[PDB]
């Protein structure tokens, strides 16, 4: 215990043992991580001999304010706190894992009855849902609220059963958040006010007349103070990663690494996990274009999936991200999105299905199109379809290029403003503390801001089209440079 | 490679009538690479004995 | 403690306002050469 | 001034035909200038009154 | 070592490519060794970077087995004596979330039209998109995107 | 900083990649002011001390 | 070694510290030339 | 011009040996050092030819 822990956890999925002859599968289905807990790089005594202390007031540390005392038991289970809680998470998706993959008929080897019709989808027998307000009705904007969990109505021609309420994701990360409240309460443990403030004074006795300067800030807290829930953040979540390519990564014309032991066993035929892929994404079940992996944040203007393509894995998520469940809200929609309009349509790009004509070529006995083939062949199908990937690739990118480019001004500056005028109306608060504060969350917002949309910016290397999302970029260079430059002198003046 | 030329000695290109890059290649062998490399005596012909 | 980079960007302000600070104090320094002269004619003069 | 900023914003990403919006680009990055100086020109003046 | 060959031949190592008769196998098989392809799958690793990287990652599998990836992973251990290597101070603090597996292109299967050149059954049309979209297009974008990553 | 400055003028040449090049200017100038602070800081503070 | 890298698993010709060995050696042979060249260092004459 | 062999109007009666590439029969040369010895990159100083 007294050597520094691991910084970072990585668990590969799946997991197998080394003599296992599966062990070239690890990682297939896709890699999550996790980081330790602070409590324990920091400066702390830590055995399992006997009694554990915890450390408090001393020095500038994350732990909490007070000096606490636990036993070696209760400390142990405190650092495998994210471990117990990532296990519940998989054990409580696994049920509703096991539901989508038993709905599926594809899945199912044995005897089907339904052939055309009396089944949802050629990748669920029985629909999912789709989320509905507190109406009855189909919700399909966010803007509009949705509380329940309802069947979409009859488009393929009769209405299946439902499986979920649209709590089972949200009912997981609450269990996360509650099995985690513990061990954050443990850390946490007046805190905003302390004895050390005056430590300095008697030091400056000791300094002299000239030094009375560089205690400003001190005084600033000394005469303040004397006149004077929550949820994880750092759990490093978002690192992981789940790529479904993989699966087909190995297969083509002669197979190759990494996972080439899946292609000799399917002898090069990638047929049944394309079904896989169609269960997570719903390519090629369902079109072509389906719905990628759903950008998991703070949305207001998230777009619900409609129709067969909500009965997949990524659907299934992006729609039950949007219910509200019967506790309190926590998103409020963009006071003004309609200040900033953008009539970009992709539809002005999309190329066609020409007909060509036939060319007729006549061997002994034989004749066939070799002119209409080779036009359908080398334009409708192989150029149409880079082209239609890109844009459609393209949409929801500038969809969300233009929310992170629209939600800087509003958004953070009148946030921060408000908490700002929120801690200033309250007698006593001390202003000049105050004001530092609001300077550092502007600070924080405007470069974290900054970062994200030079990831994204990156992230818009698309061929034939991230050079316009690059014009983009330059043409708002001035207005959110001025936005950028308002935040942080801002900053750096309170 | 050049023994399994030097094996069929009586069929093409080493038999037959070889283009004379061929025969050269044919009947040459082949000399140590690693043994040739060598930075001492290289740098001192580089360098002026002055 | 200062959470994000907020601590970096302190930092950049910290040893710029050091430097800074150094020169105004080199600069102030070294106004005597002409500053005491035209005092000094002040006192006897 | 910043509805038609936002109007050209606007129209330029729209201008994303492939092979030829590289010049609408360059169309842009020549009429910088002017449109900096037209809108700086307002803008200042609304701040100042 | 593999420069030379072609339709012809060319400057400036004319003489290996006539020594070996145009065939370049027993000089790919050195590249394989050297860095892994074709051997190890048609892309493998590259020139390491030999500066001091913290966040160097260790080639795993066959391709430790190449000269290359053996040189990045030997870069990467640490001798007996304490360790000298700082890593950098906040690399959670910077993020890029980059994925190149957006910008794939997949392996299409396309429809087998067969034509009968008298006795002889062959779809010319699969043969086309196997070749020229399947194993040009695919390969040249995929190439892009490795050196990319 | 102007070592740094030369490698990174380096790598950004050599990025040049067919398609996928438009990346290292997309990352230049989302960069460009941030990049320029820094650069900048340093090198005042250098020219002060 | 890694275990099931194709089935099986097979002994490994290096400890890792060959590469390092190396430039180790090269090192401690530069070190002498180095050190002749280096060869008061606080104070010099010239300063006054 | 008369160098190239492609402009004489006979043609070779010997083996390719004793010519020296497609272009030109007799080699035309290249800068060497004051010692003799092959020049490549100009910075170091070539004053003869051979």
């Amino acid at each position: 215990l007294t050597a520094n822990q691991p910084a970072s956890f990585e668990l590969d999925m799946p997991n197998f043992d080394k003599s296992s002859p599966f062990y070239f599968l690890n990682g297939i289905c896709g890699t999550v991580k996790w980081n330790n807990i602070s409590a324990l790089n920091s400066t702390n005594q830590s055995d399992n001999k006997g009694l554990v202390t915890v450390g408090g007031a001393g020095s500038n540390s994350s732990m909490g304010a007070n000096s606490l005392n636990i036993t070696s038991s209760q400390l142990q289970t405190a650092r495998l706190s994210r471990a117990i809680a990532i296990q519940q998470m998989y054990v409580t998706l696994s049920t509703v894992a096991q539901v989508m993959v038993n709905n599926d008929p594809a899945f199912s080897t044995t005897t089907s009855t339904g052939n055309s019709k009396n089944d949802f989808s050629a990748i669920a027998k029985q629909q999912f849902g789709v989320p509905y307000k507190s109406s009855g009705e189909v919700c399909t904007e966010y803007q509009q609220v949705c509380q329940t969990w309802g069947s979409v109505p009859s488009s393929t021609g009769s209405t299946t059963g439902v499986l979920f309420n649209g709590t089972e994701f949200l009912g997981a990360i609450n269990d996360y958040n509650g099995i985690m409240m513990p061990t954050l309460n443990l850390i946490r443990q007046s805190k905003e006010f302390d004895k050390k403030s005056r430590d300095f004074i008697a030091e400056a006795n000791a300094k002299g007349w000239i030094m009375a300067g560089s205690y400003f800030f001190d005084l600033v807290k000394l005469n303040g103070s004397a006149t004077e829930d929550q949820f994880d953040t750092g759990t490093g979540l978002d690192k992981s990663s789940f790529d479904p390519t993989q699966l087909t990564k190995p297969f083509g014309k002669t197979c190759q690494d990494p996972y080439s032991l899946l292609c000799t066993w399917f002898q090069n035929k990638s047929d049944k996990l394309i079904q896989i892929q169609s269960l997570i994404d719903g390519v090629p079940a369902l079109g072509q274009d389906g719905v990628k992996q759903p950008d998991l944040s703070d949305n207001p203007q998230r777009q619900s999936v409609s129709g067969p393509l909500s009965s997949t894995v990524y659907g299934f998520v992006n729609n039950s991200m949007m219910v509200q469940l019967p506790g309190q809200p926590g998103i409020k929609p963009l006071t003004f999105a309609n200040l900033i309009n953008f009539k970009v349509d992709t539809s002005l790009y999309y190329m066609k299905h020409q007909d060509f004509d036939c060319g007729r070529v006549k061997i002994l006995f034989f004749s066939f199109c070799l002119g209409r083939m080779m036009g359908d062949l080398f334009y409708n199908y192989v150029f149409r379809y880079v082209y239609n990937f890109f844009l459609a690739i393209f949409g929801e990118m500038i969809n969300s290029i233009v929310m992170a480019f629209l939600m800087i001004p509003l958004q953070g500056m009148k946030d921060i403003f408000i908490v700002g005028v929120q801690t200033l109306t309250q007698p006593g608060i001390n202003p000049i503390v105050a004001l530092a504060n609001m300077g550092t969350m502007y600070i924080n917002f405007s470069g974290t801001l900054w970062l994200t949309l030079l990831n994204m910016a990156v992230s818009s290397l698309i061929p034939l089209f991230g050079i316009f999302i690059f014009a983009l970029i330059m043409m708002a260079m001035p207005l959110l440079m001025a936005w950028i430059g308002t935040m942080v002198s801002i900053g750096f003046v309170t | 490679q050049r023994d399994l030329y030097l094996s069929q000695s009586k069929s093409p290109p080493c038999g037959g009538n070889p283009t004379p890059e061929m025969n050269t290649f044919c009947r040459t062998a082949i000399p140590d690479f690693i043994s040739t490399v060598n930075f001492v005596k290289k740098q001192n012909d580089d360098t002026p004995k002055d | 403690g200062y959470t994000g980079w907020a601590g970096v960007y302190a930092f950049f302000f910290s040893i710029l306002i050091y430097t800074s600070m150094y020169l105004i104090i080199v600069q102030k320094a070294f106004t005597l050469i002409a500053h005491l002269p035209d005092k000094v004619l002040r006192w006897i003069g």
